[PDB]
């Protein structure tokens, strides 16, 4: 209960959902024979919806006046509460996975800007050179906060095109 | 006899360090001889406040008998 | 709620007194500092407001620290305040208290 | 083959394989690890 | 140069010449291109290799002990939990709190001579035992206060050696301490207990039988 | 200047020749000369308010007063304040506007007078003249003491803040077990 | 010199006129002439101050006064110390204040001095003048003498750590079954 939410393990409208949900799929069931490729698929949608309901359950997500799962995007209110894996691991997640592309785009930036024709290896793209520099953006923080303690991440401001003001 | 210069008020707020560089050197005349500054800063402030009383009179209703009427409000 | 005269009367004076006193010499460094107000290079009546000249009545004072009369009013005003903030949240008797 | 590695070197055939591989891993994630809602670890 | 490399074929980048102790050439995503991040880098790996020797050592000592009936020593995933249940047992976040000041302390100094190597031996920081932080010109290894016995002072290709033999035994400890966390993660059994799980039958006892490494989904 | 404050740094130039200098402004707040002059004026006149501060903290605690927090509260909620179990018989109003007209009056005489005068006034304020005699290291003394005295004070309302407690108490409990009753115990200083 | 403190061994140069000197240092914390000057007075200082706890807790042990860990524990309880049976209406902050004071001037009107008056004073400190003829090997039986003190003290504290008994006591223990009542004996001191 962090903001006036029930955990779902025992809110009621989580388990009327997926209540709502299994009869409407038996519903969908109650048409064809017991052995028939749809009466296999039916089955298999609905082993997979008490699957996700159950772990929803599981996993201790908060439901709201209704059956459905509520996320908390505060650290510290979601981590003493244990639900970090709401936002704040899925922000790490993405934080490293984008600064790890956006870090191979920028090395292999530098290093077809010094070669003959950085022109050409922009749409014509050195592919054994792209690959090694993707495997080496797996250590972007590091390498990033190592050239920002450099002053070799960022260009200096006289050497930078602006407009006349 | 008393009372301020705003002129001077503006001279006065330049931190040190060159941190907003000059400050505020000359936002007196700046202000005081163009017409289209004054007029940009009272339509910005009148435009927050038409916000401010949008977002007010709804959830603080001034006038009796306001916020039954639905379509008022 | 006690006795609006003797404290109205106190208030002023102690206002008068700490304006004439205590704060004359650096309200007149503040004013020598700031001065006129300035348009342009120029105050507002070298541009041509003839309005905005500085009245007669407060240049030449027979005090001897040059205490005006638009400094005894403003002192005066500043002491009415006070006084009269004090005698109206004397007058309640509400708990105001956080505790 | 020099050429035809070099065409597949181009932009639009390595975006759209690449696009397409990325597509591909993410729908078998999504095929073998279903309705992940949050990181639960 | 001719050196032995973590790859018979590969050679070594550029910025790894062989002067480091455990310069095998292996660095593929090219982390210490810098070389004052390559030093940063070098620190941390000493640190990190004594603290997970000092962890390493701390563990499977006394797991074995208690293997062969001495001290008994619970084991280390739960000797947090054994101890804070005590009687007498100091808080957690105290305890916590005590040590990450002290070693505030002690690290700031230590960071402070990694910058510059000859920092904290100027006269009248302490009182008096400041000569014992002169340093030997490389950063993460003091001397001085530290090692007593004088162990490889004496030949300089003596410390060398010394040297490669920390590094190794640092570097085969990070990875027995990973190794630690993973196997108790998946199982809830000791070191030891794998290890002796492993040896009645490795074709059926490892990680692909835990059940947590190899994910149920897949299989 | 004796000290460093950071053994293994190197300490900006303008702390050197200043007493109680250890070279201590990482954030470089006095860079300018002028701001390094006002800083100067402003660490001694705190140093001094919170010596006294803090040494009347410590003196109501040691005579068997009350504590610093809740000695406004007799004049609040009915009136009547002690000053050593005594009696006065001034309300909180015209308390404030003595204190006021005082204060004003110290403070307009000081603020308009010398530089140095306005943190080293020599005279009246010296009776006995144990300036002479290289007041440098006396100087160092006062703004030490001033710094530890600011601390003090800032330890007071922040304990006070959190545990609530009075500081001789919190002294002694904590002189009770400092294992388990420090910071890190109370529920405010550790967010767990 | 008198010694070498290993029988064969490299030895350190600042080490060598040093009183009670065996070349004793193979950390080289006193590679520094001001680190061995200050290091110098820190021992005689040590060892002065051992001498005098050691005879403390022998004398207030064979006397048959109590153990020298119990006596600030009848300090709380109530009050009342003891010293030779008397009454002492002395509580525990004004004790701790007079003994601050008294530590504070005697400490500061101390170490004011010239380093060698600050560790080898004369005056009122050698009433008797035997300081004068020959005081070098005086000097190396005070040292060796502050050395064994300081010894017997940490054993001191670290056997009531141990067993938890008196010294004596446990002394006595020691002469009368040396076979289970040694060091060696009790869990703490050998785990194997
Ligand atoms: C050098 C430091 C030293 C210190 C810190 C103490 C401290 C103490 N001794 Mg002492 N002793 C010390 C040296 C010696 N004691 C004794 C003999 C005793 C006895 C017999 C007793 C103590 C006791 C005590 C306690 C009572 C308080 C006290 O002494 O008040 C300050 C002392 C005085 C006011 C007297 C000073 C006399 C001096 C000026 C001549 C106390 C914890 C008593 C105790 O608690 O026993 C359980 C006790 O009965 N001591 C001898 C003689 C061998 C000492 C040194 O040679
Ligand atoms: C993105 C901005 C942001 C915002 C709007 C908040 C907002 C909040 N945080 Mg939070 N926090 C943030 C970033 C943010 N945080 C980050 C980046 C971290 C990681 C360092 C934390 C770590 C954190 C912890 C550990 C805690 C909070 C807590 C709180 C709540 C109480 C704060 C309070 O008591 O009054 C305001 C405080 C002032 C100092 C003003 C509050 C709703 C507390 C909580 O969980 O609520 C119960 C709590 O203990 N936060
Ligand atoms: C890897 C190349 C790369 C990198 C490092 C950056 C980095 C940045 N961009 Mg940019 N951008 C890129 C490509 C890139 N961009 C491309 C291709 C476009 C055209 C669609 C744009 C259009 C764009 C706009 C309009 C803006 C930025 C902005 C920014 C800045 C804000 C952070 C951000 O992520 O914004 C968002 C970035 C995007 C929305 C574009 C991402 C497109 C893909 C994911 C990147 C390309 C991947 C590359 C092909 C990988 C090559 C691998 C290599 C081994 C071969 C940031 C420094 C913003 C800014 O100025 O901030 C101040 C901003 O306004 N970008
Ligand atoms: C032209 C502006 C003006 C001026 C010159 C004065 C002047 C004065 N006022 Mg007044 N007043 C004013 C405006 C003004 N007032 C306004 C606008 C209000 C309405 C808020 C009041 C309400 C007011 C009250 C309620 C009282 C005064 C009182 C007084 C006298 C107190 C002086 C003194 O020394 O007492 C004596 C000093 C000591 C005892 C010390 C004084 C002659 C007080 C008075 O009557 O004097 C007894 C008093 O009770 N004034
Ligand atoms: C930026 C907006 C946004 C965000 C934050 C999300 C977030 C999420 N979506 Mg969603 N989605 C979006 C936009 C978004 N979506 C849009 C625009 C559409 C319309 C096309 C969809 C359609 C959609 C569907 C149909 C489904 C999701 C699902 C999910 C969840 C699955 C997480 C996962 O894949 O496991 C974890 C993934 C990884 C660990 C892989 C990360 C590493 C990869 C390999 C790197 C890739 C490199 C580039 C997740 C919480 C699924 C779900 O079940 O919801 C709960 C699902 O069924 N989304
Ligand atoms: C910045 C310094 C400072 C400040 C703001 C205060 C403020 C306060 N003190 Mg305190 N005090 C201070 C320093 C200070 N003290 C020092 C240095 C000591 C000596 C250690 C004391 C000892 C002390 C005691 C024993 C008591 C207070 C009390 C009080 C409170 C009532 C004030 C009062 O009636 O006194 C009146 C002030 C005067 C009559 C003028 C000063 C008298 C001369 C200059 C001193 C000679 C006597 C008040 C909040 C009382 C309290 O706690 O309230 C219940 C109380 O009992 N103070
Ligand atoms: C009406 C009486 C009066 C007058 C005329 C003055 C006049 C003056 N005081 Mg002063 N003072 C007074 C009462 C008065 N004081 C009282 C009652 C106290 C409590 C005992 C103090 C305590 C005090 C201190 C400690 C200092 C002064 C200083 C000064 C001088 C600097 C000008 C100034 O204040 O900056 C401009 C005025 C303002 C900015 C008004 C804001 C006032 C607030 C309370 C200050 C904000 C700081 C805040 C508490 C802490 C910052 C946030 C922090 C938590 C991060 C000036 C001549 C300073 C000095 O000696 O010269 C540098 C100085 O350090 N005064
Ligand atoms: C940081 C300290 C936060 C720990 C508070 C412990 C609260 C109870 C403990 C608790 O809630 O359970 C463990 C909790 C997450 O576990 P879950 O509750 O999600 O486990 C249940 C499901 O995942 C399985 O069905 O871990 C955390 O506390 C936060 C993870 C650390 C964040 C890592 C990021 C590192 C950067
Ligand atoms: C080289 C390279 C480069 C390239 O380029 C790239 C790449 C590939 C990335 C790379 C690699 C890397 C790696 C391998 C890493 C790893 C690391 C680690 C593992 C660490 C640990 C580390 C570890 C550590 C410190 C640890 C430590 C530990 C400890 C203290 C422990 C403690 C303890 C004990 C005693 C027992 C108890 O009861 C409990 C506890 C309390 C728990
Ligand atoms: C230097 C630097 C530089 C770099 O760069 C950066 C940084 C780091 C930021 C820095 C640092 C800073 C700081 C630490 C600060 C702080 C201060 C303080 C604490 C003050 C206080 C201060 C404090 C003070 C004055 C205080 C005072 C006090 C008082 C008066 C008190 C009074 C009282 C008493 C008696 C008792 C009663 O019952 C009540 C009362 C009435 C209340
Ligand atoms: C030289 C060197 C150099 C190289 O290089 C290295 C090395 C090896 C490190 C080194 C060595 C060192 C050492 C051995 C040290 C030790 C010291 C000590 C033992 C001290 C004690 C020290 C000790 C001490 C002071 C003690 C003192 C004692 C006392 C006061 C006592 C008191 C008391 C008494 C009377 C009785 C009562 O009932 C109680 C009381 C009140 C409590
Ligand atoms: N100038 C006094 C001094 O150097 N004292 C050092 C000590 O405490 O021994």
């Amino acid at each position: 209960d962090v903001a006036g939410l029930t955990p779902c393990s025992e809110s009621k409208a989580f388990a009327k959902r997926k209540k709502n949900e299994v009869k409407a799929l038996n519903k969908r069931l109650k048409n064809y024979e017991a052995d028939s490729a749809p009466a296999l698929a039916l089955k298999a949608t609905i082993a997979r919806t008490e699957a996700r309901f159950d772990k929803y359950a599981k996993q201790g997500l908060l439901c709201g006046t209704d059956g459905l799962p509520h996320l908390i995007a505060d650290p510290g209110l979601a981590l003493r509460y244990g639900h970090a894996g709401d936002v704040f691991i899925p922000t790490i997640g993405f934080i490293y996975f984008a600064g790890w592309l956006g870090y191979a785009g920028s090395k292999y930036l530098q290093a077809v800007a010094a070669t003959a024709k950085p022109i050409e290896k922009e749409i014509i793209i050195d592919v054994p050179l792209a690959w090694k520099l993707l495997w080496e953006g797996f250590g972007w923080p590091l390498r990033a906060f190592a050239e920002y303690k450099n002053g070799s991440l960022m260009e200096d401001d006289a050497k930078i095109t602006v407009s006349p003001r | 006899g008393i009372g301020h210069s705003m002129r001077e008020i503006l001279e006065a707020q330049t931190p040190p360090s060159g941190s907003l560089g000059a400050g505020h050197k000359g936002l007196y005349d700046t202000v005081n001889n163009s017409l289209h500054f004054q007029l940009g800063l009272a339509l910005a402030s009148v435009g927050t406040i038409s916000s401010l009383v949008a977002q007010h009179m709804y959830s603080l209703p001034p006038y009796a008998f306001l916020a039954q009427d639905f379509t008022t409000q | 709620l006690a006795d609006v005269n003797l404290v109205v009367g106190g208030c002023t004076v102690g206002a008068l007194a700490l304006g004439r006193f205590v704060f004359l010499p650096f309200h007149r460094a503040s004013l020598a500092k700031a001065g006129m107000p300035k348009q342009n290079g120029m105050t507002h009546l070298q541009a041509g407001d003839a309005r905005a000249e500085e009245a007669s009545f407060i240049l030449k004072t027979n005090d001897p620290a040059g205490f005006t009369v638009v400094d005894v009013m403003a002192w005066g005003a500043l002491g009415h305040a006070a006084a009269f903030y004090i005698l109206a949240t004397s007058s309640l008797g509400l708990d105001r208290n956080p505790f | 083959m020099k050429d035809f590695t070099t065409y597949l070197s181009t932009a639009p055939v390595l975006t759209l394989l690449s696009v397409t591989v990325v597509a591909g891993l993410l729908i078998e994630i999504n095929r073998f690890f279903p309705d992940a809602l949050i990181a639960a670890f | 140069a001719t050196r032995p490399l973590w790859q018979p074929g590969v050679e070594a980048p550029k910025h790894l010449d062989g002067t480091m102790p455990g310069d095998f050439g292996f660095d593929p995503l090219n982390l210490g291109v810098n070389k004052e991040a390559l030093n940063w880098y070098r620190n941390a790996e000493l640190q990190n290799g004594r603290w997970a020797m000092l962890g390493v050592a701390g563990i499977v000592i006394p797991a074995e002990l208690t293997r062969v009936g001495v001290l008994n020593v619970p084991e280390w995933a739960e000797a947090g939990k054994v101890y804070a249940e005590s009687e007498n047992a100091i808080p957690f976040a105290s305890l916590l709190m005590v040590q990450l000041f002290l070693f505030n302390f002690v690290e700031i100094k230590r960071w402070e001579d990694i910058k510059k190597p000859g920092s904290q031996a100027e006269p009248g920081s302490f009182l008096g035992f400041e000569s014992g932080f002169k340093g030997t010109g490389i950063s993460g290894y003091p001397g001085g206060a530290f090692n007593p016995f004088g162990l490889g002072n004496s030949s300089k290709e003596a410390m060398d050696d010394l040297k490669w033999r920390e590094i190794r035994n640092g570097r085969l400890a990070m990875v027995a301490f990973l190794g630690f966390l993973s196997q108790h993660a998946a199982t809830g059994k000791g070191p030891l207990d794998n290890l002796a799980d492993h040896l009645a039958d490795p074709w059926g006892a490892n990680f692909c039988s835990n059940g947590v490494s190899i994910p149920s989904a897949l299989g | 200047k004796a000290g460093n404050w950071l053994p293994g740094s190197e300490t900006p130039a303008y702390l050197e020749n200043l007493p109680a200098s250890y070279g201590f402004d990482p954030l470089g707040l006095a860079a300018e000369p002028a701001s390094l002059a006002r800083f100067r004026e402003s660490e001694v006149f705190h140093g001094r308010w919170a010596m006294l501060g803090a040494a009347g903290v410590l003196g109501v605690e040691v005579l068997g007063y009350g504590n610093w927090y809740d000695a406004p509260l007799p004049l609040v909620q009915g009136g009547q304040a002690t000053y050593f179990g005594a009696s006065v018989p001034f309300d909180l109003g015209t308390l404030a506007a003595i204190e006021f007209a005082a204060m004003a009056g110290a403070e307009s005489f000081r603020g308009a007078a010398e530089p140095e005068k306005r943190v080293y006034p020599g005279g009246a304020f010296d009776p006995m003249g144990m300036s002479k005699g290289n007041s440098k290291e006396l100087k160092t003394k006062e703004i030490k003491n001033g710094r530890l005295a600011m601390l003090a004070c800032l330890g007071f309302a922040a304990q006070h803040a959190a545990t609530g407690a009075s500081p001789l108490e919190a002294l002694a409990s904590h002189l009770a077990n400092p294992m388990a009753v420090n910071f890190a115990t109370n529920g405010v200083s550790l967010p767990l």
